[PDB]
């Protein structure tokens, strides 16, 4: 990592970020199996099997509850005006809420009649089985057989005439592991109204989700970056609830697809500098701060750092929730006197005091001769700082005092520069377009 | 585990339509990845001419169609002209080989009569019978069907020991030349009574005699 | 404007090395993963190398494994193509092709570059011999007569056939080399002149060999027979 | 139910609803046991204790983990701090930005020290007992102890020497059946941050919702209204999480408080209504369309009908989302010839074709002589109605079509009546106020 | 500007019924809950019953359960208490309050009314019976001299002791009436005049009764001892 | 199950504090409900004084204040005055009960002398013997303190048989009367030779006496 003080204008720049970027979504479709569970029952004194039968009828009443009520947030989805479909519309993330209106509507397409047939109609024989839509989509359908394999051949010979307790415990044992799987996704089905935020170890194992990663249609490097981190790709995927057609389970899974894998990409942070004198006392913003990254030789532009995360050096962004501009908009970086491109500044008649959290610096300024500090462990005061704009690295200091508020930095280690320039002396109008 | 499979050379007329097909198999376009063509003309390198399986990028001139559906794939030419006599070539993407390109073919145009070769051949030199050596110089051109056999007869008995024939080429006057050696010793040289170089040209040979001294 | 320039090629011996380079204008070198492409002579293309935009994932073919190494340089808009343990059949013209992806399931190499060519043979260059070819029966009167002189043994295919010192351009043809059994390239160039006049008009074939120098004349005569 | 048709406006409202608002929040503290699962160790091979016990410490592992993120989060809630709008909005702000920053407030209350002390040791003894706060708020706290109650005693004797493999199986199982209600909680709270949408039935099942419910301090009829709803009490409160301390979870839920629960309350819903010339083409619309509601002779006016739910003749609204509205305001349903309450209408040059769902009827426009005809199941076509604002109740019709889009009505059977009375002529202007 | 007004009360035997009323006028009346509230002559309050805005939640009190009924009519602005089965110790005064409450934990009636009264006896009504007290030695001479006419035995407590047609208002009081041990009632009523003037001028005393008319007018002498 | 206790009557004097104390519960006022006040004058319907604990409706004369605190509540008055003379209630909810009102307290000002009755005593009439009965008439009137006692002796034995007397009943110029009423046949008129009717105000007795004839 390697971060430059722009001195001219008060503002820093990290290059040194490797990025991936999602483009599309991949679906997936699944079913499990519960086989004849209804019929069979368990009416003699209390026992294990006995509290775990009806655990299990149970759980496919609130399955079949939750439907009345998944449909009707639904129509919210453009739109959420309740509790719930907010509060649980921000979970998703803001940058989600573009795609779960289309997942929604694949949803639709796929519980109609003839749908849900086909699915089932093409794993017959097997566990696993790519099979197409009705409007040309490709879904991969995957068959989970546990339960109505254990149910069907082993379960109703021991629980016969009704007669359900017996000296065998390892039959007890072994439906408890079996039954674990269905209970958990009926209640996160159950509580998060069918559409769950994130997936979680019992919607996709992890046994089936390096199948599912490995056999999607993509390049031999974006395969091997999910690979590794799966992690991101459970929590920035949700699921959908299909239905319960009989005595089986269908539901679907959206994954994100990284179309770019490798990239730079650059962080901008900047912080007012007046440097002017009590008359006039007003002077100039950069309001360009945010993410930055190329793909196709035409930067993207991310406004508010919240919208892309970090794992060390990937970036994790999205490529809906940013902004086109131009390669040319990298000069007000190298310089302001360059007049090529509209370089983008605001002022102000009211410099109010902030301080600048860099990824590996910091940058700090200090106007109305308030008492802001360099602190840090084992030295409780270090020095007393003049004026502002006097960016401080994490290197030389640990925390930084303003306003009986102290500010933390971070132990990352990387070459550090400063570029030396004469800033904005007394208020300029060469540049001042926006506002 | 896969390869994709493309015919070799088809053959067309002038305004007709011409069908490339470019078959793959289950795991490069099974998995529903895309098939790209490129021409390559015979001098210069390869560019671009469908992408997407449907797609035209700037610059073609709409006349070539591509389609796909499970396992294979077809290019289609329609209004064939004159200019489009090069190679073709479709690439894909596969599991486990990465990127992968067809065998590739040459299209044909059938639009020029059938031109009879014509074949030279020069009696051994004085000079070169001095440093111990013996060739023949046998030289066949203009011609427009590259079906071509050389045969190095001696008198009446065939011999096929140097004969070093090359493969037929394109000049200027869209027709077809080729040329074969064949060394001797300056023994078998004069040893021998007479030696010919045949030519085979869809069923036409054209034979020349040369003699040691052939002096009259 | 996009324009990919690649050089380095030339001859080598088996068991050897070369570097290929290829330089890019134009366009962000840096957004762009980027390949290596060959094609042998007279054959179809086959895939190489690839590289992405960072230097992080690299993926070879399986014929190439474990002897080429590829590598960027996102300053100097340049890559490289390392070659170790060179055999016979590794002689081909290799391309430098930048990527072009839709995201998912669509890959080609759309600007392709000029190409550079690579010969490896365990032969050695050697200059050439000119022999003549003087006219003979059968071979005369008619229309026209063909004389010329015959070219042996020149290595890396250099040939400048010229009779008049490039002002004979009349009825001059040159033929393409032939592949004898070891390394060693022919090739024969004549030219068909009137019967009625025939003699010493200027009809010395000028040979030039780039490797070695080898500068022979050669005046061809006709003689009896 | 009672629907009546004003074909002087071209408007309909239902008057049979009654109603029930939303008024505080009652808050109440639960706190769970795990007692010390992180010291007895299993260590000789895979066994079904040590798949369990391994797979709990690690809930407790994670559970501290989302503790840092909440505190992220918050910040983000409680003022637009980094907000920005961008595309693709959440709509944050409607009606839960004045509910759930109150709740929150509360939170921090609690999670200070010398707090959860006074809530912990008020249970010391027993599983219920109401409490008071800092601030004079009162809270009811409650102790959930299955957990502790069963690792303590029960487990430890079974595990000794980290010998934890033995031929008794009945309590391999049973250590399942303890453990799943756990680890429910710590997976909800890892998936929202911290913040869950609404109450599931593992942070307050049933026995434990009926003694938080008939505890309040209220009249005879709000207990008695609440018992018979406890979906929609459920379905209308979110929890909130303190934080791990010690070797127990402690998280906050809020109920909803019902100020109101029998009041009168209607719809109205208004359709284009031109009946003009091709000159002047131009006429009136009601835009005063919603719901409204009394709770102290004033009524409550919603602007949509998203804000406000129905579970047959009841309607769960909310008294923070509502503009207060002078009682006069039903005039304007009874006429529009009176002029003693300014009556709000909207006039346009560009009538449209518009269709609106009434509960129990239906409203059609139809100006540009498009196909515009009423459907039913068992015929396709019944008949072509004529220009448009002819009211059609759902005993007659079953569907009616509009550029080819049908839509469906409901079955609901109730008394319909309509209105004689002359529509507007042609433009007027006595009441044009508002635009 | 509130008002609240009661009817319908009277007397009646027990084990009979009545239809209790209040009409209410100044606010919207289907929007608040509405109570029934009770007090015994000279004890302390006592809640009764109540309803909701839309006669769909009824709580009764625990010791008038079963026997009453509450009910509404919002288009008429009034409720209705119908009674059954009345017993002795259920005469009171009955007032209807408006329900007033912050939401949570404050319940309180603000706007009470006038209120009605309701007498439930076994006895039945009867004409007062008159006695005249005339004066005697010991009730006379000093200043002045004290006489008047007892009333004894008229049930429903009218009594109206006018002595000269409502004009002898100068030295006359009138006593509160007294419950015998049956249902009887009684009560005396005398004038304090100068005994230096005593004699005929107008000392008579008017006695009606309302129900049953039992008009008696009778005149006062004065007696030796 | 629960119920509200209130002290029974609380006197005082012009220009003091009076304190007013209501007791709850554990299920009335610990279940953290609300206590009101109200102020029955001695002919109307209560008024409210205090609600939400210790708020004052608009027309409060700013000198009522009460306030709640566990199960106990207490009403303060400040500046006594003669007015201020009615009962007081305290009002809660309860759990089981439903709403529920206090036991009702009288507050008394001390603000006027004492005053000692007047009695006069009505033998019975001729006329009212004459229907074969007989009633003695005692009046008991102007007295501050309102606790009178009449006990009716005759002779020298006191006869506890019809005594009827009643109940202090305010009267216009701020004091009471009452009246005691005894029934008797005509024989036992006459049977004896004198009767009387007693009155005690605060120890002090006055007493009348009647005799059948008293003619001399």
């Amino acid at each position: 990592l390697k971060e430059s003080y722009l001195e001219e204008s008060c503002s820093t720049i990290t290059e040194g970020y490797l990025s991936v970027l999602r483009t599309g979504w991949y679906t997936n479709v699944f079913t499990l199996e519960v086989g004849d569970v209804e019929n069979l029952t368990c009416a003699d004194g209390p026992s294990l099997i006995k509290t775990e039968l009806d655990l299990t009828k149970s759980a496919l009443r609130e399955l079949r509850t939750v439907s009345a009520d998944q449909l009707a947030r639904e129509e919210q989805i453009e739109n959420p005006r309740r509790r719930r479909f907010v509060l649980g519309a921000i979970a998703l993330g803001v940058c989600t809420a573009a795609a779960v209106t289309a997942g929604v509507a694949i949803a639709k397409t796929i519980r109609l009649e003839s749908e849900v047939t086909a699915i089932k109609n093409a794993l017959k024989k097997t566990n696993e089985a790519v099979s197409t839509l009705g409007n040309g989509v490709r879904v991969l359908a995957t068959a989970v057989r546990e339960l109505k394999d254990f149910v069907s051949k082993n379960l109703t010979r021991a629980i016969n005439k009704n007669k359900c307790d017996i000296p065998d415990l390892k039959m007890a044992v072994s439906f408890s592991q079996f039954n674990r799987r269905f209970l958990n996704v009926v209640r996160q089905f159950s509580d998060n109204a069918g559409i769950t935020p994130a997936i979680s170890l019992d919607l996709m194992t992890d046994a089936e989700l390096a199948r599912a990663v490995s056999n999607m249609p993509t390049s031999a490097g974006q395969i091997k970056l999910m690979l590794e981190n799966r992690a991101m790709v459970r929590r920035k995927g949700f699921g959908i609830l299909i239905g319960v057609y009989g005595s089986s389970v269908i539901y679907m899974v959206q994954l994100p697809i990284f179309g770019v894998i490798d990239t730079p990409c650059w962080i901008v942070k900047a912080a007012p500098s007046c440097s002017e004198k009590k008359g006039n006392y007003a002077c100039l913003l950069r309001e360009d701060q945010g993410w930055y990254c190329q793909n196709a030789g035409s930067t993207v532009y991310y406004p508010n750092e919240k919208d892309c995360e970090t794992r060390g050096d990937h970036v994790f962004c999205d490529t809906a929730c940013g902004i086109n501009v131009a390669e040319q908009s990298k000069e007000c970086n190298i310089n302001i006197s360059t007049t090529n491109y509209p370089c983008k500044v605001s002022t102000g008649r009211h410099p109010i005091s902030m301080v600048a959290l860099s990824p590996l610096g910091a940058l700090v300024a200090c106007y109305k001769g308030v008492s802001c500090s360099i602190g840090s462990n084992r030295v409780g005061i270090i020095k007393q700082l003049n004026k502002g704009c006097s960016y401080i690295t994490n290197q030389d200091a640990d925390t930084v005092t303003i306003d009986n508020t102290v500010y933390q930095l971070s132990k990352v280690e990387g070459e550090q520069h400063v570029i030396k320039g004469r800033p904005v002396s007394s208020s300029f109008d060469p540049v001042k377009f926006p506002e | 585990q896969a390869v994709v499979t493309q015919p070799p050379s088809v053959s067309g007329a002038p305004g007709q339509r011409v069908i490339i097909s470019c078959t793959g198999s289950g795991s490069n376009l099974g998995a529903d990845y895309g098939v790209h063509w490129y021409q390559q003309l015979p001098g210069t390198a390869p560019k671009l001419l469908i992408y997407g399986d449907r797609n035209r990028p700037s610059g073609v001139p709409d006349r070539f169609s591509g389609s796909k559906s499970g396992t294979s794939a077809s290019l289609a030419i329609t209004g064939l002209q004159a200019e489009d006599e090069a190679d073709y070539y479709c690439q894909s993407y596969d599991r486990s080989l990465n990127w992968v390109f067809g065998g590739g073919t040459k299209l044909t145009v059938l639009g020029q009569p059938k031109a009879a070769p014509s074949v030279t051949l020069f009696p051994p030199s004085s000079e070169e019978l001095q440093a111990n050596k013996a060739t023949l110089v046998c030289l066949i051109s203009d011609f427009y069907p590259g079906a071509v056999t050389v045969a190095w007869k001696a008198d009446s008995s065939p011999v096929n020991a140097g004969v070093e024939t090359t493969k037929p080429s394109k000049q200027s006057n869209n027709k077809y030349a080729a040329s074969s050696y064949l060394s001797l010793t300056p023994e078998q040289w004069k040893s021998h009574k007479s030696y010919s170089c045949q030519v085979t040209h869809e069923g036409s040979t054209v034979e020349k005699t040369v003699a040691p001294a052939e002096c009259s | 404007q996009v324009q990919l320039v690649e050089s380095g090629g030339g001859v080598v011996k088996p068991g050897g090395s070369l570097r290929v380079s290829c330089v890019v204008s134009g366009f962000t070198f840096s957004s762009y993963r980027m390949h290596w492409v060959r094609q042998a002579p007279g054959k179809g293309l086959e895939w190489v190398s690839s590289i992405t935009a960072s230097s992080s994932y690299i993926n070879y073919a399986e014929s190439v494994k474990g002897r080429f190494t590829i590598s960027r340089d996102n300053a100097k808009n340049s890559l490289y193509l390392q070659m170790n343990s060179l055999r016979a059949e590794d002689t081909a013209v290799y391309y430098c092709a930048r990527d072009e992806n839709t995201g998912i399931s669509h890959y080609w190499f759309d600007p392709w570059g000029q190409g550079t060519l690579v010969t490896v043979s365990s032969a050695s260059t050697k200059g050439p011999s000119v022999f003549p070819l003087a006219p003979s029966s059968k071979s005369t009167s008619g229309g026209t007569a063909a004389l010329g002189c015959l070219v042996k043994d020149y290595f890396p295919e250099p040939v400048t056939v010229s009779w008049n010192s490039g002002a004979l351009t009349s009825g001059v043809h040159t033929f393409p080399a032939v592949l004898q059994s070891s390394g060693l390239y022919s090739l024969s160039s004549v030219v068909t002149v009137p019967s009625s006049s025939l003699g010493t008009q200027t009809y010395i074939c000028n040979v030039n060999h780039k490797p070695s120098n080898t500068k022979v004349d050669k005046k061809v005569e006709p003689k009896s027979c």
